[PDB]
């Protein structure tokens, strides 16, 4: 499912004209301004319920648990403990 | 010893020069011009190549029908093209046919009828010139390779011009570029081969007397263009032969370095495997190219323009897995115009050159060129022995030094058409520009 360079197993190509430009012409950084904070901002925002929901659902979780354990482990939570065990 | 090329001077300032070669029996007059495309805004691209079809569409004398018949009846051909610097107006005839010839160019020069009916008809024909020239290969690579090299500037610009100027081009600015451009100061009256030059000169003075000079009349061949490195892919795997240019910028025709460029070219030199020769020339990039079956040919050219040039080579090969190696080789062979040339190849180059400048002019039409060229672009005809000692001064620390500013670790323009998969990235082009070794 991949040849080498000349027979690489692509269909037939034709029509497309692509242009590029020599590193030396080329400013490299140009539009790194825009691109630091408005283009990352659209990348990050389309993508961060996919982070949040998880993080912070597993996160309470273990906010929950630790805490309870905690809890049981004091003189108030003796009782709890007892039956828990 | 070539006899001498006289030239004169009319009062407006249009220049005559002539050849006469007394072996032959017909004789080429033609004007060659300093404008072309170039001359053209990014509006009326087309123009000076919209003119050219106009101006064997008839006259305010002779009709389209008439102007045939008129050539016909001379028993010669008339011809004429545009380029992006030079347009040339010409007529091959018979010794004692030349009068009614210079009467013919005069005529569809100063008197041409450009109506808008002609102007219509024409607008068709170039529409179709647009989907054909895509069969001329070399054609469709260099003029991408102008293109990009001069990316936005006038030299970019193709000599038919874009579809929409076609639809748009009007009498009105038509006449306004010839007045502008064709004027004598910007012209050049040329006979080679059975011409009498003060018969030429009476026949200037009879027909192109009431030419226009322009209000700020320049030398012949005077002009700013910024090179850029980049490429054009054109990738179409149903050809079967790749088609590839690499170019630097090169040398004006009055650089300093014109005789050391084209020295440098004749190192690399030509190749086609058609040819029965090509498998025993000296040149090292033909040895390689040959014993390894990498291309079917390359040509190395010089192009030089009033204030730019373009120096590279183009190359054609249907070996498309071993593209990276003829590219790869090819640049190393430049390398070594500046690591490693030394007297042998440069002595060898200069043999060949002496004679291949003087053999490239063997007939009148040759000639004519030669005169017209020189004359528009350098001001003067360059007599031989001129010639032989500008090459003689070319040495071997010239080609080094030259090649070291010009070639060496420099942004290239490439043009790849047809199966070119195989042509790696700008990067891996342009990293052999320069060798690590050295």
């Amino acid at each position: 499912y991949m040849g080498w360079w000349g027979h690489m197993g692509s269909p037939p190509q034709k029509g497309i004209a692509g242009y590029t430009i020599s590193p030396f012409a080329a400013r490299p950084f140009a539009g790194v301004v825009h691109a630091a904070i408005f283009n990352t901002f659209r990348r990050t925002k389309n993508q961060a319920l996919f982070v949040i929901l998880p993080v912070s659902f597993f996160y309470y979780v273990w906010t929950q648990a630790s805490e309870k354990n905690e809890w049981l482990y004091t003189k108030a939570g003796r009782h709890e403990l007892a039956k828990a065990l | 010893v070539s006899p001498k090329t006289r030239t004169s001077n009319l009062k407006n300032g249009l220049t005559i020069a002539s050849e006469s070669n007394p072996l032959v029996q017909t004789a080429t007059v033609g004007v060659w011009i300093d404008a072309g495309s170039r001359n053209e805004n990014a509006y009326n691209n087309g123009t000076a190549h919209f003119f050219e079809h106009l101006a064997f569409k008839g006259t305010d004398k002779r009709s389209q029908h008439q102007l045939e018949l008129d050539i016909e009846n001379m028993g010669g051909h008339l011809n004429a093209y545009t380029s992006r610097e030079s347009t040339v107006y010409y007529a091959k005839s018979f010794k004692d046919d030349v009068p009614k010839s210079v009467e013919i160019l005069a005529d569809i020069l100063q008197h041409s009828k450009l109506a808008e009916s002609a102007i219509d008809r024409e607008r068709e024909v170039i529409t179709r010139e647009l989907e054909e020239v895509n069969k001329q290969y070399e054609e469709v690579v260099f003029d991408h390779l102008h293109a990009t090299a001069f990316m936005n500037q006038p030299l970019g610009r193709t000599i038919l011009g874009p579809r929409e100027n076609i639809q748009t081009i009007t009498n009105t600015e038509l006449r306004k570029f010839i007045t502008e451009n064709y004027t004598a100061d910007r012209m050049v009256l040329v006979g080679a081969g059975a011409v009498d030059h003060d018969a030429l000169v009476e026949l200037a003075e009879k027909y192109f007397s009431h030419l226009p000079s322009s209000q700020s009349p320049v030398p012949l061949g005077t002009p700013i263009p910024n090179f850029v490195g980049s490429e054009v892919r054109l990738r179409d795997d149903t050809m079967p032969v790749a088609h590839i240019a690499i170019a630097v910028e090169g040398v004006s025709w009055t650089s300093e370095d014109y005789y050391t460029a084209l020295v440098a070219q004749a190192i690399i030199g030509n190749y086609d495997r058609a040819v029965g020769t090509s498998r025993h020339q000296g040149s090292r990039l033909s040895n390689i190219v040959s014993e390894n079956n990498l291309a079917n040919s390359f040509q190395s050219f010089s192009t030089s323009y009033s204030d730019t040039g373009l120096w590279g080579i183009y190359l054609t090969s249907e070996n498309t897995t071993q593209i990276d190696d003829l590219v790869h080789f090819t640049l190393k062979e430049w390398n070594r115009l500046s690591t490693s040339v030394s007297n042998l190849q440069v002595e060898r180059a200069k043999s060949q050159l002496k004679a291949g400048l003087l053999l490239s002019l063997d007939g009148t039409t040759y000639v004519a060129e030669d005169i017209g060229r020189q004359l528009t672009t350098l001001g003067r005809r360059v007599t031989p022995a001129e010639v032989e000692a500008k090459l003689e001064a070319v040495t071997e620390h010239d080609v080094r030094a030259w090649a070291q500013k010009t070639l060496y670790d420099k942004d290239i323009a490439l043009v790849g058409l047809g199966p070119i998969e195989g042509l790696y990235d700008y990067n891996r082009i342009r990293n052999d520009m320069s060798m690590m070794r050295w």
